RNA sequence: GGGUGAAGACCGGGAAGGGGCGUGCCCGCCCGUCGAACGGGGAGCCGGCGGAGACUCCGGCAGGCGCGGCCCCCGCGGAGA
RNA sequence: CGCGGCCCGAGGCGGCGGGGGCGACGGGCGGAACUUAAGCAUAUCAGUACGCCCCGGAGGAGAAACCAACCGGGAUUCCCCG
């Protein structure tokens, strides 16, 4: 016989999902929204994620151990030599916005699937006006995993150690090559015919 | 009728058990003036509606 | 896929496991054997029943059924029972006709309980 | 400044980007039920401005309502009294569509406390609102001095007594001074006070 | 006439159970005597006493059982609803006194630097 | 599931809508132990007894439907009907 | 062709809540006609009767996008006065 799968009546939730994907595909999307449909390549994303994994904040299990150990040690004394100043990345739209406007961030990563999208729809133009490099990336889950959260809207680099400088400079050059602002701001999306492809 | 539910039968049962006079020793124990029970009924005159 | 219909999947189902009991103390009801039986009925027709058919007439709680009347009679009066017929009277009581087993003399049990 | 940027952005509803996003959202809502729970607010900044917090006990629901005027409920469209009470189809509701959404949600979820609501979309036959609700018996709610006040028994069914912002506006309580002196503490109370016959002992 | 709960509280559960069984048995016997023959004064006198005796024994048994069960859940988080404190519905669903007195930290600070003082005028 | 109406309420197929054997697998779009002491429906006759009951009691003789033990078998005849 | 994250949904389990009642007072809606005008249609009766929903020991209101025009006052409520 023949395959019956393409003829199944799926539950309403699944149908809504798929129709929404189709509609976004074949409508005329304005260029400001369209830039979030064209992320950065995968190779550069992997390089950046490795470098950023080297600068992750505290771990959840380390946090749990600290909550007892350092908590009860701060009572003993010597409190200052208890919170090390290890360099870490920063997350959160409020903090990111604060340090982009003051020019303390060298690289900003923005997730491509933020809902609602007005939360970060303006960030690329602010970064461009402030002379700060930025890159759109693939998923909120990955950015969250970088900082041990479920998801996040964006992270940013504020400082790096001298050893890691050459790799950071290579990443910066590749990003500046792969991200163009005027072209992105002039290009429409969508408008794909069903029968055509 | 002869084909009744138990629920109707139980409500008619209570009506019959209650159709009684005031006992003689009660009348004199309580020093009663009115010696008749005016909540009695007679089948030929009443409509129980039960 | 041999069926064109989408069905809800199968998921694990658990059992009830309350944190505290809903009825901490076990309580009795109306169905105790001695309170289930009320009293025997005494009339000439009934003494004739005892003599002729090996049968005793008793008043019981309306909520009792034949099997439990049989069990209660067997336990409270140590004897054997053959069959039970029941009846609800016009005044609302339940009447039982209890016929004893052939190798049992109903008259001696009746006298022992004081009915005779 | 992120929320400042969001606010200025939401002041431009007729831009191409927001027009496209609104079209997508209105298509999405048209395929769902008239009352629905949301995982999180659709507009974080407006929700924060109205009092929402990101902790256990705060919930959000989306509500849909129909647009236009009202029609009277009389058989065959016949009013029988005097000629001035004869109209059927040209009337307007005394309360706004924003205040009707809170009543619908409160009726559907009688065990929660309504807080506020805000606009999220419209399409020419419907409007959509979001309602913030509080669970009054969650410990995080009961032990927080900033929201404790809603655990009192007088906060029961606030929307049924016209005590939310939209109900207060329909009652005329957004005004003070000349023009508003016959409606506090309520219309009927003022009418009763102005028509009482006082008969003192030494008249 | 009849038993006293005083010396009844001094028996074990099995003894009380057997006592109750005998009381019910002889109550049935007295009911039979009333139904048949005639009500002589002595058996009718014993009848009321036996009824109240059954009542008293049941009271004692239930009190003992309740005390044991209550001791079983003395320190648990969730206890059977029959042992929780006696209140009304409305006062059960109410904020405690310290929850009503809670204030935000800023108001706490303000209300400590300006405490109430005693003074007289003239 | 829902839809509508200020409500009370009224209207309603388009909705991830159950079982089995026995633990893993297999089958499966979607209500009602509501509504007929005249419709459908597994099976009762005779004789006798009381003061008031009987197709119901007692005596006799049968039917139907289940459960438990012991023995206990997987088809031949006719030319054809 | 399989499996991890996020997102959006489904079934079950545990612990906590809701529902109904109350000829007054209170809040929110829907809303008459008799009657007066010596007739009657705007007006009046009346923002009443009555219907529906919702709390409490009270409720509601409440710390100015207020009055005023003065050699000014100063959140709300209630009484006296016109
Ligand atoms: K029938
Ligand atoms: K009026
Ligand atoms: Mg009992
Ligand atoms: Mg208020
Ligand atoms: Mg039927
Ligand atoms: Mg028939
Ligand atoms: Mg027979
Ligand atoms: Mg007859
Ligand atoms: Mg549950
Ligand atoms: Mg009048
Ligand atoms: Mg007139
Ligand atoms: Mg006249
Ligand atoms: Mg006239
Ligand atoms: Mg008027
Ligand atoms: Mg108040
Ligand atoms: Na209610
Ligand atoms: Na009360």
């Amino acid at each position: 016989d023949f395959d019956l799968t393409p003829f199944v009546r799926w539950p309403r939730q699944v149908r809504i999902q798929r129709q929404k994907a189709v509609l976004q595909r074949r409508l005329k999307v304005p260029p400001t929204v369209n830039q979030f449909m064209n992320p950065i390549s995968r190779n550069l994303t992997n390089e950046i994620f490795n470098l950023a994994r080297k600068y992750s904040p505290e771990s959840k299990e380390e946090h749990k151990a600290r909550l007892l150990q350092i908590a009860d040690a701060k009572a003993n004394g010597k409190p200052l030599p208890e919170k090390s100043d290890k360099l870490v990345i920063a997350s959160g739209i409020r903090r990111i916005t604060s340090l982009v406007e003051s020019k303390r961030a060298k690289l900003v990563l923005i997730a491509n699937d933020v809902d609602p999208l007005e939360l970060v729809l303006w960030l690329p133009t602010l970064c461009h006006k402030m002379g700060v490099p930025y890159a759109i990336v693939r998923t909120k889950g990955d950015l969250g995993k970088l900082v041990h959260l479920k998801k996040t809207t964006s992270v940013c680099f504020t400082d790096v150690n001298p050893e890691d400088k050459p790799t950071f400079d290579k990443i910066l050059a590749a990003v500046a090559h792969e991200v163009d602002y005027a072209k992105a701001m002039k290009t429409y999306g969508g408008g794909v015919r069903r029968e055509d492809e | 009728s002869a084909n009744k539910t138990l629920e109707r039968k139980l409500r008619l049962g209570k009506k019959i058990r209650m159709n009684k006079n005031i006992p003689r020793w009660v009348i004199l124990k309580d020093k009663l003036k009115k010696r008749w029970n005016y909540k009695r009924h007679h089948w030929r005159r009443s409509h129980l509606k039960l | 896929r041999t069926n064109v219909h989408f069905f809800r999947p199968k998921t694990l189902v658990h059992k009830k496991a309350p944190l505290y009991p809903r009825n901490p103390i076990k309580k009795g009801s109306w169905d105790d054997p001695c309170d289930l039986l009320r009293y025997p009925i005494k009339t000439d027709e009934n003494t004739t029943q005892i003599e002729k058919n090996n049968t005793i007439v008793f008043i019981v709680d309306r909520r009792a059924s034949k099997p439990e009347i049989r069990k209660a009679f067997e336990t409270v009066f140590e004897t054997k029972v053959a069959r039970v017929n029941t009846l609800i009277t016009p005044l609302g009581l339940k009447k039982a006709f209890i016929r004893l087993a052939p190798d049992v003399q109903a008259m001696d049990v009746a006298s022992k309980m004081g009915l005779a | 400044g992120a929320y400042k940027y969001v606010q200025e952005l939401w002041r431009k509803k007729q831009s191409e980007a927001l027009h496209y996003l609104f079209r997508l959202r209105t298509w999405e809502y048209r395929q769902l039920n008239a009352i629905k729970r949301c995982s999180h607010p659709t507009r974080p900044e407006k929700a924060r401005r109205l009092g929402y917090k990101a902790k256990r006990g705060y919930v959000v629901y989306r509500v849909r309502v129909r647009r236009g005027g009202r029609k009277r409920q009389c058989v065959h469209g016949i009013s029988y009294g005097k000629p001035r009470n004869i109209g059927i189809v040209g009337l307007k509701p005394s309360r706004s569509l924003r205040a009707l959404a809170e009543q619908k949600v409160g009726r559907r979820l009688p065990s929660l406390r309504v807080l506020n609501s805000y606009w999220v979309a419209q399409d020419g036959s419907y409007k959509w609102y979001e309602v913030i609700l509080i669970d009054p018996f969650h410990p995080w709610i009961r032990n927080d001095p900033k929201i404790n006040w809603i655990c009192n028994p007088v906060m029961k069914r606030r929307e049924c007594r016209g005590l939310t912002s939209a109900g207060r506006k329909a009652r005329g309580l957004h005004n003070k001074g000349i023009g508003a002196m016959k409606l506090r503490p309520s219309k009927r109370a003022a009418w009763k006070r102005n028509h009482t016959r006082s008969l003192r002992r030494y008249r | 006439p009849g038993l006293k709960a005083k010396d009844l509280i001094g028996l074990s559960q099995e003894d009380l159970q057997r006592k109750l069984a005998d009381l019910k048995r002889e109550l049935l016997s007295l009911r039979t005597m009333k139904a048949t023959a005639g009500p002589v004064p002595e058996r009718i006198a014993r009848f009321r006493v036996c009824k109240k005796d059954v009542a008293r024994v049941l009271t004692i048994i239930n009190q003992k059982a309740r005390d044991e069960a209550r001791a079983a859940f003395e320190g648990a988080k969730y206890i059977p609803k029959t042992f929780r404190p006696k209140l009304t519905h409305a006062m059960r669903c109410q904020l405690t006194d310290k929850q009503k007195r809670l204030l935000p930290n800023k108001v706490m600070k303000r209300k400590l630097q300006f405490p109430k003082l005693k003074y007289a005028v003239k």
